[PDB]
């Protein structure tokens, strides 16, 4: 059956609106690339790192904008809101960028339209994570995720009562329940012949967390490699 | 039906059939209990429906890939009623302050708060634990698997049985199936860090116990 | 700290 309750349907629409408005789809986007450093892999290309660090700062700003529109998030303590965002930041950035992947040309497209190939992605800052992220993006395609599912999955990672240094974890748990429910029925309302899409989709979070964990370490190695410092917002977020 | 394809009854038997019945340092005790449960792990896998039907090479690969997470999950759930500690298969206990003194308090705390406590605060039963370990067992993403397709199928069978079991035994909790699956992230993360510790133990090819020098002179 | 973060959250 999989009927969509008005209460659930509204939640699903809030999340999708939140994702679309803070993260344009790959198709609804004019693209552009560059020429520099698209040849061979290198420890780090400054010109690219600069451009990439800017887009990251902006997408983090957007990530917060996305969070604030989520039901109940604003009603959390500031300390908890900040603890959640810092913990899920990479989870969401990776999940997002991985939905900007075009298989044929083997590229990732950022929000300004900038489209980088695997090599440039590596030279921009990803480095050791480049192959993990691209592999993950390839594991996503079979799921045929839309804006709503990509949104719910993001919110589910964000609203996680299983984060350390929280002061009201139980209330974060209650907030996540509807998100998990809305996802279950929505995922199956679209793929009624395959109910296994819900757990499979959910389990991709396990993999996401590991890549994200590697990400936190890459921030440390980059902070060593780069000339200047990390942009203030990056620093506040991952340090 | 869903349960007749991967019965939770069978899985419960596997879990119960492997359930067992402090001089040295904490770590050595953990290693002592770990070795013991490795002897039994294979017998547990065989008791898991449709596992023996897989290529012998794929069985090896699956066990090689998940032996750590599988065991950690077991003693974690076994340590539900224990306060700030864990109960080993050897019968010995390892208290929180003990782990810290041995220099593994950080990861031991993750196990207590993210595994043991979460299992207790939702009242995870042996059957649900058995299914989660079965899911961890049937890991399609394992490197070298000849047929990842059949493995994915077995896991998805466990998905259906577990979800059916939850709806059946916990009607008032619509999102219990998902709340259970969300324990796997922590288990996976904790499992990796655990392996980072025993890195030198894994990659070994010199001369331990300093028997190298003992001979270098005589 | 979180100066910037607080700004984004206070809106
Ligand atoms: C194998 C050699 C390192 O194995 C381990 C070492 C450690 C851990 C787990 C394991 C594993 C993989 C299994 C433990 C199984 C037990 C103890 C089962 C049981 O009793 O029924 C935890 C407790 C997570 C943290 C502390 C250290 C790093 C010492
Ligand atoms: C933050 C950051 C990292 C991760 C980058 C990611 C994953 C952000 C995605 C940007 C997007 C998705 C922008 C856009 O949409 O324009 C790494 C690990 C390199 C360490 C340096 C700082």
């Amino acid at each position: 059956s999989y009927t969509l309750t008005p209460e659930v349907g509204e939640l699903i629409e809030k999340v999708r609106k939140a994702h679309q408005e803070t993260f344009p789809a790959l198709c609804q986007l004019g693209k552009y690339t560059t020429n520099n450093s698209s040849e061979q892999r290198v420890s780090l290309d400054i010109d690219l790192w600069d451009k990439f660090s800017e887009l990251s700062t902006k997408c983090i700003i957007k990530t917060v904008e996305f969070a604030k529109q989520l039901p109940g998030f604003t009603t959390l303590t500031i300390a908890d809101q900040i603890t959640l965002l810092k913990a899920a930041c990479l989870d969401i950035l990776i999940l997002r960028i991985c939905t900007r992947y075009t298989p044929e040309q083997d590229t990732m497209t950022f929000s300004d339209g900038l489209t980088l190939n695997r090599t440039q992605m590596h030279n921009a800052g990803f480095g050791p994570l480049t192959d993990l992220v691209f592999a993950f993006a390839n594991q996503l395609l079979p799921l045929e995720m839309d804006d709503a599912e990509t949104g719910l999955l993001s919110a589910i990672c964000l609203i996680c009562g299983d984060r350390q240094d929280l002061e009201q974890p139980d209330r974060v748990d209650m907030l996540q329940e509807p998100l998990l429910e809305a996802l279950k029925v929505y995922v199956r309302k679209r793929r009624p012949s395959r109910p296994h899409m819900f757990p499979k989709m959910l389990m991709k979070i396990t993999d996401l967390r590991s890549i994200s964990a590697k990400g936190a370490e890459r921030v440390i190695t980059l902070k060593m490699e780069i000339p200047g410092s990390m942009p203030p917002l990056i620093q506040e977020m991952l340090e | 039906s869903a349960n007749e394809d991967m019965p939770v009854e069978k899985i419960l038997e596997a879990e119960l059939a492997v359930e067992p019945k402090s001089p040295n340092d904490p770590v050595t005790n953990i290693c002592q209990a770990a070795d013991k449960q490795l002897f039994t792990l294979v017998e547990w896998a065989k008791r898991i429906p449709h596992f023996s039907e897989l290529p012998l090479d794929d069985q090896v690969i699956l066990l090689r890939a998940g032996w750590n997470e599988l065991l950690i999950a077991s003693f974690s759930h076994r340590s539900i009623a224990v306060k700030d500690g864990i109960l080993l298969a050897t019968g010995l206990h390892v208290h929180r302050n003990s782990a810290h003194s041995a220099g593994v308090g950080a990861i031991f705390d993750r196990v207590l708060t993210e595994l043991v406590s979460k299992m207790r605060d939702m009242q995870m039963d042996k059957t649900e634990l058995g299914c989660l370990r079965a899911i961890v067992l049937f890991n399609p993403d394992s490197k070298g698997l000849s047929n990842p397709a059949e493995v994915e199928a077995l896991r998805e069978k466990v998905y259906a049985s577990l979800e059916a079991y939850c709806k059946h035994k916990y009607p008032e909790q619509p999102g219990r199936f998902a709340k259970l699956l969300l324990r796997l992230p922590a288990l996976r993360s904790i499992g990796l860090k655990c392996l980072e510790h025993l890195f030198f133990f894994k990659l070994i090819g010199d001369t331990p116990i300093d028997t190298f020098l003992m001979e270098m002179l005589e | 700290k979180h100066k910037i973060l607080h700004r984004l959250l206070q809106d």
